[PDB]
């Protein structure tokens, strides 16, 4: 009755917790799944290979950005550079 | 074995409505179950930004219709109502 | 008799029982226990098809109970001894 | 997905209004309660008398609380016959006969806009799927991958999303070209909805960024951080404590070291100074672990005098503790060289050890490593989202990625969030 005490304080430590932890789990999914019942869960490539949504990489060459102060597009990978010769002028 | 509880515990301590707490805790400022009150105003800083468990659950925000920006669950009257 | 609600009463009462809590909140959560036993339940979720607090709850909660570290088990049970011994006499 | 009971409550219109009182007061109780208080009157069983029995719940119609484990919340609720109780430790509404909780309801959830409601479902909308994480890539645009990757870490940081969300800075951002706009609209387009596509905002800042103005990541964290606070300062009408700023970049990153130097040889005292910081910098010896790297840079130095004893002690901590670990040096002459030196990182983090203790615990939140030569490198980042679902941000590449493999990296930047003090 010295430990019986013991053991029972702690499971009851032990289960308010572990019924806390679940009450917020099945609260969460309970909520995705009505809100969102065509849930498209996120892509796991087991190579980093592709996207959350499972996509190739886009190797941008061809996309612009058209530029506000020029009139012009430019390329994607050169907007930083851009903008340090046309904000400027 | 155990067998009655020492009587100098009882004579200093040990000897219904949950609706009743409320005057109190109007009174009382608030308070975090895992982060410790005086702990806090020690090794933190008192005008301290604090978030119990900030990855608890997902963020919880509503679009606005016509903005589309992020509304906050707490300031969405306040940006319908003016800002919008 | 019901010298097991009084005998929590004191803990409480002396803030010795949020010292416990604390204590092996603080284990479980650097055990990765919290967040061990936040994916059991997801398995059964997706596993058992099914978001029912009671159905979900009678399957992780015997298991998530012999999660617990029996290192943590016994530090934080010794630490609850060495109070009980505070307020109550021996027989 | 139902539990048709509340539905039938919600019927009567008198029934909802009255139900969305007593829960919004039950969680305000909650978090206004005393720990003592707070065990004595919502976490002990009516019945059965013991705390923490299992989950405690609170009538929604009565004042009991009964526990879990005993079943006696039940019992109430067929000798009574109440059927909804609210959970001690959540404010989480459960539906007795159900037999679950009642998550789904909006507007139980979003119960402190009840009396609001109306107009709200109207005017507003629930998160769009794909955007509900605020999950998405960012375009290289000339080596902009040292922002790129420390944005994404704020774009996820918990106090960050609320203070922007929160508007907090929108309602008067009395600028066009401001820094902390383009944040704003970044986060806007990210959450929200205004080839290449959610990069309006970012674009944005560069060309606010261009106006101010190659290599270090933690030099952006630092421009971002200014810029906030700077932006904050226009705000205000005021003419200003001493300096306690209440930007959210001084409450919630800014912590205080305690730099003391004893002298047991001459006789001055232990002279002692409190001094500001926005991270912490650690090096990277040998120190395989990143404890290591904290008992150096709190363990006594003897002070070298050329015609004592001097340590360093964190005396404040911040709500988000940004660690730096320090990969370069000036090692000869001005020879650019690179640390490669592997120092695994907890997943959560006790700092105890390093105050002026009480448990005081951390979680790790996001993830800079760096990769390459010193002045041409690659900056990539690694964010936690709730759930526990880790993601990799290349440049325009987001992909989910297991916490072992993070937890193998070359880290630079480290973000932890408090999570448990005591
Ligand atoms: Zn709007
Ligand atoms: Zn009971
Ligand atoms: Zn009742
Ligand atoms: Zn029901
Ligand atoms: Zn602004
Ligand atoms: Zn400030």
């Amino acid at each position: 009755t010295i430990d019986s005490i013991s053991n029972g304080i702690l499971n009851n430590l032990l289960t308010t917790l572990i019924q806390d932890i679940v009450a917020r789990e099945t609260t969460q999914q309970q909520l995705l799944k009505t809100r969102y019942p065509d849930l498209r869960s996120y892509y796991f490539d087991p190579n980093g290979s592709l996207d959350i949504n499972g996509l190739q990489k886009q190797q941008e060459s061809s996309q612009y950005i058209h530029c506000e102060n020029c009139g012009r597009d430019v390329s994607a990978n050169r907007l930083a550079a851009h903008l340090q010769r046309c904000l400027s002028r | 074995e155990i067998k009655g509880i020492k009587p100098k515990v009882i004579e200093e301590y040990s000897l219904d409505s949950w609706k009743s707490l409320m005057s109190s805790a109007k009174d009382t400022p608030l308070q975090y179950d895992h982060m410790n009150r005086e702990s806090l105003k020690k090794y933190f800083n008192p005008n301290a930004q604090l978030i119990e468990d900030p990855l608890d659950k997902p963020i919880q925000y509503r679009v606005c219709e016509k903005c589309g920006k992020p509304l906050a669950l707490t300031a969405i009257v306040d940006h319908l109502e003016n800002h919008c | 008799a019901q010298l097991k609600s009084q005998i929590q009463q004191y803990l409480v009462e002396s803030g010795n029982y949020e010292l416990i809590s604390n204590e092996l909140k603080a284990r479980l959560l650097q055990e990765g226990w919290v967040d061990k036993v936040k994916d059991l339940t997801k398995s059964e979720m997706n596993i058992n098809e099914s978001t029912n607090f009671t159905q979900i709850l009678s399957t992780v909660e015997p298991k998530a109970l012999e999660m617990v570290s029996d290192s943590t088990r016994e530090t934080v049970l010794k630490q609850i001894r060495e109070f009980l011994e505070e307020i109550v006499d021996t027989q | 997905s139902i539990c048709p009971h509340i539905q039938q409550v919600f019927q009567n219109e008198k029934s909802k209004d009255g139900v969305l009182k007593t829960c919004n007061a039950a969680r305000y109780i909650l978090n206004h309660s005393v720990p003592k208080e707070k065990f004595l009157n919502t976490m002990k069983c009516g019945t059965c008398h013991e705390i923490n029995s299992g989950a405690t719940f609170m009538c929604l119609q009565c004042g009991f609380c009964g526990c879990w484990n005993h079943s006696h919340f039940l019992s109430h609720s067929k000798q009574i016959g109440h059927i909804f109780g609210i959970n001690s430790n959540n404010g989480l509404l459960f539906c007795f006969k159900c037999e679950d909780y009642i998550g789904n309801i909006d507007l139980i959830n979003d119960a402190i806009l009840a009396k609001y409601w109306d107009d709200v479902c109207t005017k507003t909308m629930v998160p769009s799927m794909e955007r509900r994480d605020g999950l998405s890539g960012l375009i290289n645009m000339g080596s902009t991958c040292f922002m790129s990757s420390i944005l994404q870490c704020l774009i996820h940081n918990p106090y960050f999303i609320r203070h922007s969300m929160s508007q907090i800075h929108s309602n008067n951002c009395k600028v066009d070209k401001c820094f902390s706009c383009a944040l704003d609209k970044i986060v806007h387009e990210l959450y929200g909805a205004l080839s290449t596509n959610r990069q309006t905002g970012f674009i944005y800042l560069l060309t606010c960024a261009w106006k101010i103005n190659q290599q270090d990541a933690h030099e952006f964290w630092q421009f971002i951080i200014n810029q906030i606070h700077q932006s904050y300062v226009l705000d205000l009408p005021n003419a200003k404590n001493n300096k306690q700023c209440e930007c959210i970049v001084h409450t919630v990153f800014e912590g205080s070291l305690e730099s003391s130097i004893v002298c047991p040889g001459c006789q001055n005292n232990s002279k002692t100074t409190i001094d500001p910081f926005l991270d912490l910098s650690l090096d990277i010896k040998d120190k395989k672990k990143l404890y290591e790297c904290l008992d150096s840079f709190h363990k006594k130095e003897q002070l070298k005098d050329f015609n004592a004893i001097k340590q360093l002690g964190i005396h404040k901590l911040p709500s988000v503790l940004v660690l730096q670990l320090k990969r370069f040096e000036h090692l000869l002459n001005g020879s650019n060289r690179k640390l490669d030196d592997f120092i695994e990182f907890p997943t959560y983090l006790n700092m105890k050890n390093y105050c002026s203790v009480p448990d005081i615990i951390y979680e790790l939140i996001g993830i800079v490593s760096h990769k390459g030569t010193v002045n041409e490198g690659h900056y990539i980042a690694f964010c936690k989202i709730s759930g526990g679902q880790w993601f990799k941000f290349n440049d325009s590449m987001v992909s989910s990625i297991s916490q072992e493999e993070v937890l193998k990296e070359q880290a630079y930047l480290l973000f932890y969030t408090i999570r448990q003090v005591n």
